[PDB]
């Protein structure tokens, strides 16, 4: 078999495949996370260059896991369905095994321990995908939001952004989120979420996309109209 | 419940080549299944197989020798050897310890000349000048016991081995029907006689069993499509 | 290119040489031990505010009596914890005792090596490894992607570690407590850090005979952060 | 230069540079003593420390009860061959109710490392290891380079600065040979031999290891007080 | 060019400068004979003493394969074993199969197909080493000369190492003064003389020698080494030649 | 320029690594020969002992590689043995197999396809070895068929290989195109072996004694080696006329 | 050893981007233009063949279009050797779920199918990815029908129209264009016709260089029927569009 | 048929005092009604103050108490030359015998 | 050892090119001129026996190569290649067709199946295209007399004639102007022949050119008789004779 040492370390102790699949992921469209007080919001960008798109069929940016969990992602959209993929397969093994479904935090170690795996077994390149996984833990109330990356590192945020242009958005983020208030209802959340793309997507048309969800398996995208309702009232305070 | 069928079968050596035959009986345990099947089977163009025992086994283990036969012969650019045939044969056979249960009478001519073997399902080969197989191979043994000689023309050949397949048709209760033969002479092409005698006509009926239409109750009627 | 297991002219791994450059750009990790416990501290380096610091976890158990602290590519170090709290675990349903501090580490030292074209590069991570056996007593390791282990009175490693290693040099003796030892990981983490030292961004863990492997509380460690304060203003 | 990107290429001098780059790796290595009698064998060596809160990396290992080697270079592959020869000893015991002949235990060494040197992928060891032992000949020393290159010697040293060790062992030779029936006296001169090989530090408490194998004597290692009455 | 950094690669010339580079290291190691007697074979070693601590005798270089063939290398001493125990695998199975003591050409040819196949693929290195051997079988005596090309022929006598070309000048005297043949203790003495007279290429650092002998009358077709009184022999005979 | 390494295609579709293995092929400065008799097939080759200290015994290019089938090798001697073990252990599986003796057009093809797969494999090197078999073909009768490293094969009336291939396949063409067969026209081998050499002088411009030559020969049923002392009993006989 | 030959086909550039990929995607881009659009009552695929000869036997051709199963067909632009080892495994997964569900391969999952195929060689195995553009005209009973297109990386996306091959810029121009939501299949045969013609390198756009097909529910009642046009009917379907 | 096991009898007998244990068997060695060694040892020293006997089929006997007497010896080696415990010794001969479950060692050992 | 070039010879440069099978197409184009025309009753395939010596037997090179025996096969390029490729397309014909169906291959199915091997060495690791284009004439009941070009990137195309190697772009031009859909078998042979001569240098006859043709069944070269379904092949090699008695009306 191959099984050629793709990612290796350099002289200076970086390595450069696992650095450049970070620069695949610094292209992808922009996703964005805000957990609230009792929801989490996952909010991604959609690039316009592509227009007479088959919306139905064409594959969303947010996936459910399992019932109560979902994983969005910036960059390499084939390398994605890979860990999707496996990320489902694992969801229900958990299930079959422990008779319990998955922590947010146990799939995010998953999905994570998998992209590490990568970057240090032989004639494998790494994923050009960082993930935002998101939900809420088996009869758990209090909102899960996690980030993994190609070098295998995954953390827990408050709120959290990712892909082309994120640098931006987390400046917003950072100024704009308090965290001894956090968005009290999904209203404010969504808000929050549409506001921070808003900083980078252009118009505020089919570029955006939201994905509410709640505990108990409560999981929904929003519609063109409800984002656009949301899109109008942001401006029309912005006129002051 | 794999088929094996009752047989006789035979092959004969003489002046210019050789000659192989077989009754045309197919049975299933005591029921007659096909009362006019093929048993002698190409391997080649000039060489030819008579089978008997596990039916399925036969005619796979001909075809699949047939088949490395013919792509050996367009390798070597060479006309195939009868004893290509037994080797391989037999070196399959021995392989699966006699769990395929061909028994084969392989017989046919080449460059070399003119060849008469026997194969078991176990892997062993026997040479003669006269051979016999099948449920009916004592019946018919015992007629190329006693007619057979050194020598024999074409037409003597092909009359002893017909001789020897209807002393099986007649005597052996898994024989019977009809009369196959196949000659490989030397020089000429291996003419193929099918149903080269037919002594088991069946007799006129004593009665038409033709039923007046409608005699049969019919629930639903409904048209088949088979087009696309 | 070249080989991944090539020697320099100097007699030295390529790969084992750049890895120990990755672990110098990791965040710092100290170790000190005492007769009383071995005490571990890490400094956590959140890459932004939002980032909730508890879920960064560089301190982690390896069984009841042994601990361990990273620095470096931490990605890296999940297999090398699984393997030795893997260890640690058959070690006792083999033999119906603890495993030697010693013993795990020179396992988790078999594999730094087993690379080539088994993984295809070295770990970007070191270890400091802490514990308590019956044989030895407190103990502290540091194990290296090159396969090596030292055992150390006290430790530092990562970004801040050569200015926390002579600071180490001055204070540890061989009568320090442990809560003296707590106060002198702190005061040196707090030096060498670049953010200012508090509980969410800093955390401490010791090994004690008789309590085991524990995680501070970040309550616990405020605690200790203000009975820093107050002494280094007493003089 | 073009010729040492792998272990499966000659220059065009006819060398094997990573072999020789290995070699290197000894060099560097702190320095380790071996000298024999003929009824006991001694391995004396200097042990490094990373700094003063550090242990000093041990260097003598026990292959069986009447075989061990020391080492100087990578200790991760001094571990594998000593590994290596604990399980040949202990084939040889088991099979064939048979101590295991250190001149045989030395040819397969010889071999382990040679494989290591003539194939892709791979790469040579990076140690080199003094085997001493008593078998049913006497008292053996074998010095074992990551070449394959295993030779039986009177004495010997390894690793930085041991060539001061060696020429007085080459001229002790006559001395130290007979030093029969005598443990403590033939360590003396292992001792003696080593300091020979010292720059600005001398050989402390914790500094100092030894090993002996001999006719009464199983395989046993000296460190810490064990060693001050040799100091 | 870059043709000489892979093995396997022919360059335009249509050589294989990898197997060159490992006559190299061939030609860098100590001497090394063979000698072609009535009755059976002789072979001998220099070896070289790089200091007093070297144990006299010890370090044996000449190998025995089965118990009737002798094998001695120069240059890569641990390519030469490598050899010599691959040889005694192919000797073993042959035994094994065919009852009879593996022949020598047989023999021959076992290590040679090994050796070529190391010049098939840039993932192996060619041996750097040429082996001498050869033995006593049912159709007499045999020596044979193995190259790192895997290139071997039959000899009356062979040299090889450093001191090669004053040892086969040496050799070509014997077959010339010789063509009835020589006895299996003359080749001894022969061979002593031989190896102190191609010394003079290493003549910095002193030597020891190193005989072995298999001989229909003398060793009853088996390889034995030459020890005690007659090695003493042969090297006083040696030494008497040189002054 | 790595096209010139392995076994790839250059920019002018050529592969560089068959044509220096080609080069490789008269690196022993020997030429050879095979001619066809009527019931016979002879092969003669150059035999040069260069050094004293050989046993000239053992120094051959000709291989009896079954019964019926002999190989002459122009190249190095080690792929020659390697070609020659490859070649005695397919012929031997042949027979076992098929029940009847390998032919020499058959033995050529199959030891072709593996110097193809030489080419094309980039793992593999080819041997630097030309191959020409000889037998007397049960089928076919006298039979020569050549290989080379390129994976090329083709039947002979007679050929030529070595350094001086071309003025030994220019005498042979000016013979064929005189006598108008296929074949020499003579009874006993013998003479066929004193035309061979007779021709093989001619062309070279050089006289042989007997161990300047190696001779083999193809009968019904064996193909066999002359010693040197039949050799000699040959260039007498040349020599009387 | 073998190391120094490598060209390792599955790496990031220095700027995060599977060279391979970048480099099948120029390939394919030389490609005959292969067009795709769907309507509410089916969908059209239409593809250019590229620069033929007149000896060239048209009726017995195929480099373009491809039937999967029943339901799904497929258009190829790039290498048409690769295309074909993709569409027989295309063709063997569909038989598959057909056995295991006894229900017809939904479009979507057997696309997904291949682009994981195409993924699986961007990452590892160091060999060299297939040079080829797809495009999935399809229908199921969940979705209706569907387009689809799949690259070299393994990346898909649903489409109403979408062109992949050659000059692939102006012809989505001229499809953005002129389509609309309401369109029929007639009207779609003619866009996809008047697009080629346009975008086209030859001279004029004519029938011996077309390969043309439809996906209807014109299927005679519940069903679909898969048309892959004759030589003629692509002559005739010329001069009703009013092209020649 | 093969049978792989047989009954080599004997009969041994460990009793625990309170700072002292004694291991003691006979030292008769039979098959069916024949001697084959009047004085065969079936208990023996294992080294670190442990003494084991596995009596029953004498092979496996045999085979159980040198691999123990080697996992001795490589737990010497693994562990800094720690003394073996008598517990840990049970646990680890424990997992010897359960390492062959499905073809066992005949005996019943003691130590 | 082991085979250690388990990744791809053949890959993409920057402007989108296969460069070795654009190579490989490039020793093609070196090769011998071969060509192909079919007939309403039948295909004509035919080379040049350029022989590399004229010592050489070149009867014993077979350039034109029976597949199955309804199918024929002619080749421009590396003989080599072609010769192992016929080799493989005869056994594939056999264990992928023949085996399972207990009959011979459509033509079209058979050139996949080669066309599939061809494009597997374009892809697999450690090997280098096939440096051939063949040109393979066939029939059978359901499709017809047929012709196809494959060549070393693994593409097939369907032709009613062509030519490949070294004079194809002369060669192509003239079957241009002769070819009709009218066109019986001997028809054919004729314009292969004149097409063939063109790209020929030296000698021009039975002996220099080889020329097979898909037709008519050939009972008389089947070996045996009693079979009424059993007719023979329909692939039949020239001989030396009937070559020459065509050149005399040329
Ligand atoms: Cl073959
Ligand atoms: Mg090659």
């Amino acid at each position: 078999g191959y099984d050629r040492a793709l990612s290796i370390f350099s002289p200076d102790g970086h390595i450069f495949q696992v650095e450049y699949a970070l620069e695949a992921v610094k292209r992808g469209t922009c996703a964005v996370g805000v957990k609230g007080k009792n929801c989490v919001v996952l909010g991604c960008e959609r690039r316009s260059t592509l227009k007479l798109q088959d919306t139905r069929i064409t594959p969303s940016k947010v996936s459910k896991i399992d019932s109560h969990v979902v994983l969005s992602f910036s960059g390499l959209n084939a390398d994605s369905r890979i860990l999707i993929e496996k990320a489902r397969v694992e969801a229900q093994s958990h299930r079959l095994t422990l008779e319990d479904p998955v922590t947010v935090e146990y799939l995010t170690r998953y999905v994570a321990g998998v992209q590490q795996r990568y970057t240090q077994s032989g004639g494998v390149r790494p994923f050009g995908v960082s993930t935002l996984i998101a939900g809420f833990d088996p009869r758990d109330d209090e909102p899960k939001l996690y980030q993994t990356e190609p070098s295998g590192i995954y953390s827990s945020w408050s709120a959290q952004t990712i892909g082309r242009n994120s640098k931006t958005v987390r400046e917003f983020l950072e100024k704009n989120y308090d965290r001894k208030e956090p968005p009290a209802t999904v209203e404010e959340c969504v808000k929050l979420t549409v506001r921070s793309l808003l900083e980078v997507v252009q118009t505020g048309a089919k570029n955006i996309e939201i994905t509410v969800v709640k505990p108990d398996s409560d999981i929904v995208a929003l519609s063109s109209e409800e984002i656009n309702q949301y899109v109008t009232q942001i401006e029309q305070e912005k006129q002051e | 419940k794999a088929t094996s069928t009752g047989a006789t079968i035979v092959g004969v050596k003489f002046n210019n080549g050789v000659v192989i035959a077989a009754d045309t009986r197919s049975t299933q345990g005591p029921i007659v299944a096909d009362k006019n099947c093929a048993k002698l089977h190409r391997i080649s163009p000039k060489i030819w197989c008579a089978g008997a025992g596990t039916a399925a086994d036969t005619e796979a283990v001909t075809q699949l020798i047939g088949s490395n036969i013919e792509l050996h012969s367009l390798y070597t650019s060479r006309e195939p050897r009868v004893v290509s045939a037994l080797q391989m044969l037999k070196q399959h056979l021995f392989k699966y310890q006699g769990h395929i249960g061909a028994y084969l009478i392989v017989a046919g001519v080449d460059p070399t000349g003119s060849h008469l073997f026997s194969i078991h399902a176990h892997g062993s080969t026997d040479v003669g000048y006269y051979l016999s197989l099948g449920s009916g191979s004592l019946a018919a043994m015992a007629v190329l016991e006693s007619h057979w000689k050194q020598d024999l023309t074409k037409e003597e050949a092909i009359k002893l081995a017909s001789d020897a397949i209807q002393a099986g048709i007649w005597n052996d209760l898994g024989s019977g029907s009809n009369v196959d033969v196949c000659v490989m002479e030397i020089g000429k092409d291996a003419e193929y006689l099918r149903n080269y005698l037919t002594p088991n006509v069946r007799e006129e009926k004593q009665k038409s069993y033709k039923f007046p239409r409608g005699t049969t109750a019919v629930l639903k009627e409904s048209i088949v499509n088979i087009c696309d | 290119d070249r080989g991944v297991s090539t020697f320099s002219p100097e007699g030295r791994l390529f790969q084992v040489e750049y890895s120990l450059e990755a672990i110098k750009l990791g965040s710092t990790a100290i170790g000190i031990a005492t007769k009383e416990g071995v005490v571990l501290g890490v400094e956590k380096r959140a890459t932004s505010p939002l980032l909730e610091s508890d879920s960064i976890e560089k301190i982690v158990e390896i069984d009841r009596h042994i601990g361990c602290a990273m620095s470096g590519l931490t990605a890296d170090a999940r297999s090398m914890i699984e393997h030795a709290r893997t260890a640690a675990v058959t070690h006792n349903l083999y033999y119906d005792e603890d495993i030697n501090v010693e013993s795990l580490t020179q396992s988790v030292c078999d594999l730094a090596l087993r690379f080539g074209e088994l993984m295809s590069r070295p770990f970007g991570v070191a270890l400091l490894i802490a514990g308590h056996d019956a044989d030895d007593g407190y103990q502290l390791f540091h194990a290296e992607p090159s396969g090596t282990f030292y055992r150390y009175n006290a430790k530092a490693i990562g970004s801040g570690s050569e200015g926390a290693q002579a600071e180490l040099l001055n204070e540890w003796h061989s009568s320090l407590t442990l809560k003296e030892a707590e106060l002198l990981v702190l005061k040196i983490l707090k030096q060498v850090m670049e953010e200012k030292l508090d509980e969410n961004n800093a955390q401490l863990s010791c090994i004690t005979k008789q309590d085991g492997f524990k995680i501070y509380d970040n309550e616990k460690t405020a605690e200790l952060i203000k009975e820093l304060k107050e002494k280094e203003a007493a003089e | 230069n073009n010729y040492d990107g792998d272990t499966v290429t000659f220059s065009p001098t006819g060398r094997l540079f990573q072999v020789e780059y290995a070699l290197e790796a000894i060099k560097q290595g702190s320095v380790t003593v071996g000298l024999r009698s003929n009824t006991h064998a001694v391995l004396v060596a200097l042990k490094r420390n990373a700094d003063e809160l550090s242990s000093y990396q041990k260097k003598i290992i026990k292959c069986d009860e009447h075989m061990g080697l020391s080492l100087a270079g990578l200790a991760p592959d001094a571990r594998v061959l000593s590994n290596y020869l604990r399980q040949q000893c202990n084939y040889s015991s088991l099979v064939f109710n048979r101590k295991l002949a250190v001149e045989r235990a030395g040819h397969l060494l010889c071999d382990k490392a040679q494989k290591n040197t003539q194939s892709y992928g791979g790469r040579p060891y990076g140690v080199g290891l003094l085997i001493i032992g008593y078998d049913k000949s006497g008292a053996h020393l074998l010095e074992f380079q990551p070449s394959g290159n295993v030779t039986e010697l009177y004495g010997t040293a390894i690793g930085a600065r041991s060539q001061g060790a060696k020429t007085y062992l080459e001229r002790t030779l006559d001395t130290f040979i007979k030093i029969d029936g005598n443990p403590d006296e033939l360590i003396k001169a292992g001792v003696e031999a080593i300091s020979q090989s010292l720059r600005d530090e001398s050989l402390t408490v914790d500094n100092l290891s030894i090993a002996i194998v001999g006719k009464d004597t199983p395989f046993t290692i000296y460190d810490g007080e064990a060693v001050a009455k040799y100091i | 060019t870059g043709y000489d950094l892979s093995n396997s690669v022919f360059s335009p010339d249509g050589r294989n400068f990898q197997v060159e580079y490992a006559v190299k290291a061939v030609e860098n190691g100590t001497t090394s004979i063979g000698i072609k007697c009535n009755d059976g074979v002789v072979f001998a070693v220099e070896k070289l003493i790089t200091s007093k601590l070297l144990v006299p005798q010890k370090n044996v270089k000449i190998q025995v394969v089965d118990r009737h063939i002798g094998c001695v290398y120069s240059g890569l001493i641990p390519d030469g074993r490598h050899l010599v125990n691959r040889g005694r695998e192919e000797a073993a199975s042959f035994k094994k199969l065919y009852k009879t003591p593996i022949p020598i050409p047989a023999f021959a040819d076992r290590l040679g197909q090994y050796v070529q196949a190391h010049t098939l693929y840039n993932s192996v290195r060619p041996f750097g080493v040429s082996t001498i051997f050869g033995g006593v079988d049912k159709n007499g005596a045999h020596l044979y000369m193995l190259e790192p090309s895997g290139s071997y022929w039959g000899y009356k006598g062979a040299a090889t190492g450093k001191g090669r070309q004053s040892a086969k000048a040496e050799l070509e005297k014997l077959v010339d003064h010789h063509p009835e043949g020589l006895s299996a203790r003359e080749a001894v003495k022969q061979a002593a003389k031989i190896i102190y007279l191609a010394h003079e290429d290493n003549k910095e650092k002193d030597f020891e020698l190193e005989i072995s002998w298999c001989s229909l009358s003398e060793t009853n077709g088996l390889h034995k080494f030459v020890k005690g009184d007659l090695l003493q022999e042969a090297i006083d005979f040696a030494q008497k030649e040189i002054n | 320029g790595y096209d010139r390494h392995i076994t790839i295609f250059s920019p002018e579709g050529r592969l560089y690594q068959v044509e220096y293995a080609f080069k490789a092929t008269n690196q022993t400065n020997i030429n050879s020969l095979a001619v066809r008799g009527k019931d016979c097939t002879v092969v003669i080759s150059q035999k040069k002992v260069p050094d004293k200290l050989l046993d000239p015994t053992t120094v051959s290019y000709i291989f009896c590689i079954s019964r019926t089938i002999g190989m002459v090798v122009n190249g190095p001697i080690p792929d020659a043995r390697n070609a020659a073990l490859r070649a005695k252990a397919e012929a031997a599986e042949f027979r076992y197999k098929y029940g009847y003796d390998m032919p020499c057009d058959v033995l050529a093809k199959r030891m072709a396809n593996l110097s193809q797969i030489y080419t094309q494999r980039a793992y593999m090197r080819p041997l630097g070895v030309i191959l020409t078999f000889v037998s007397v073909d049960e089928e076919l009768g006298p039979s020569i068929y050549k290989t080379d490293p390129a994976g090329y094969y083709v039947g002979y009336k007679a050929t030529a290989t070595g350094p001086k291939q071309q003025e030994i396949t220019t005498n042979l063409e000016n013979h064929f195109k005189k006598s108008k067969i296929d074949h020499i026209n003579e009874e006993s081998w013998e003479k066929v072996v004193e035309f061979a050499i007779t021709h093989m002088i001619d062309a070279l411009g050089t006289e042989f004694s007997k161990n300047d030559l190696e001779v083999g020969v193809a009968t019904k049923d064996k193909f066999f080696t002359l010693s040197a002392e039949n050799i000699e009993e040959r260039l007498v006989a040349i020599a009387e006329q | 050893g073998s190391r120094r030959y490598d060209s390792r086909t599955t790496i990031f550039s220095p700027e995060g981007r599977l060279y391979q990929v970048e480099y099948a995607l120029e390939s394919i881009s030389h490609a005959g233009t292969a067009i795709g659009i769907m309507a509410s009552d089916g969908i059209v695929l239409a593809a250019e063949r590229k620069v033929t000869s007149t000896l060239l036997e048209q009726d017995t051709s195929t480099e373009k279009l491809y039937k999967l199963n029943d339901k799904i067909a497929v258009a190829v632009a790039g290498l048409t050797a690769d295309a074909e080892i993709l569409i027989n495994t295309a063709r063997i997964h569909a038989q598959n779920y057909l056995k295991t569900y006894n229900e017809d391969i939904p479009v979507e999952i057997l696309v997904r199918r291949l682009s994981d195929i195409k993924q699986g060689y961007t990452q590892h195995g160091g060999l060299r990815p297939f040079g080829v553009s797809f495009i999935y005209a399809g229908y199921d009973d969940r979705y209706g029908y569907q387009l689809y297109t799949s690259n070299p990386s393994g990346n898909y996306t649903g489409w109403k129209a979408i062109s992949v091959g050659a000059n692939t810029s102006a012809a989505q121009t001229l499809l953005q264009m002129d389509y609309k939501d309401d369109m029929k299949v007639d009207d779609a045969i003619e866009l996809a016709l008047k697009t080629l013609s346009k975008t086209t390198d030859s001279s004029a756009l004519t029938y011996d260089r077309l390969e043309f097909a439809t996906i209807r529910k014109g299927a005679n009642d519940g069903e679909v029927y898969q048309k892959i046009f004759k030589p003629q009917e692509i002559k005739d379907i010329l001069v009703k569009t009013g092209i020649t | 048929q093969f049978n792989p096991y047989g009954d080599n009898g004997g009969t041994i007998l460990g009793i625990a005092g309170e700072d002292f244990a004694v291991l003691a068997g006979d030292t008769r060695n039979i098959t069916d009604y024949s001697i084959n060694s009047r004085y065969e040892p079936k208990v023996f020293d294992c080294g670190d103050n442990i003494v084991m006997s596995a009596n029953g089929f004498a092979a496996d006997g045999d085979a159980l108490v040198k691999r123990f007497k080697n996992s001795v010896k490589w737990y010497h080696f693994d562990h800094n030359d720690k003394k073996l415990s008598i517990n840990s010794a049970a646990r680890n001969i424990q997992h010897l015998l359960y390492g062959k479950r499905f073809f066992p060692y005949y005996v019943h050992t003691i130590i | 050892m082991t085979d250690r070039y388990s990744f791809s010879l053949t890959t993409f440069s920057p402007s989108g090119k296969l460069g070795q099978i654009d190579y490989a197409l490039t020793a093609v184009k070196q090769g011998v001129t071969s060509l192909g025309i079919k007939a309403t009753n039948g295909v004509v395939i035919a080379t040049e026996k350029k022989s590399s010596s004229p010592l050489a037997m070149s009867e014993t090179l077979s350039k034109v190569s029976l597949l199955t025996p309804d199918i024929g096969a002619v080749y421009s390029g590396m003989g080599p290649d072609y010769r192992v490729l016929v080799d493989k397309s005869r056994k594939v014909a056999h264990t992928s067709y023949k085996r399972i169906y207990g009959e011979y291959p459509p033509t079209k199915l058979l050139v996949s199946e080669v066309a599939k091997i061809m494009q597997e060495a374009t892809q697999s690791g450690g090997v280098r295209p096939f440096g051939v284009s063949l040109l393979i004439a066939g029939h059978d009941e359901f499709n017809g007399f047929s012709l196809y070009q494959v060549d070393p990137s693994g593409s097939y195309f369907p032709w009613k004639a062509t030519a490949i190697g070294k004079g194809s772009v002369a060669a192509k031009t003239f079957l241009e102007k002769r070819w009709n859909d009218e066109l019986e078998l001997e028809d054919a042979i004729h314009i292969a022949l004149l097409t063939l001569k063109e790209s020929v240098e030296g000698e021009f006859n039975g002996d220099t050119i080889e020329l097979a043709i898909i037709g008519d069944e050939n009972p008389d070269l089947l070996g045996y008789t009693g079979i009424p379904t059993d007719k023979g092949p329909r692939f039949r090699k020239l001989t030396s004779q009937e070559i020459n008695d065509r050149l005399e009306a040329l």
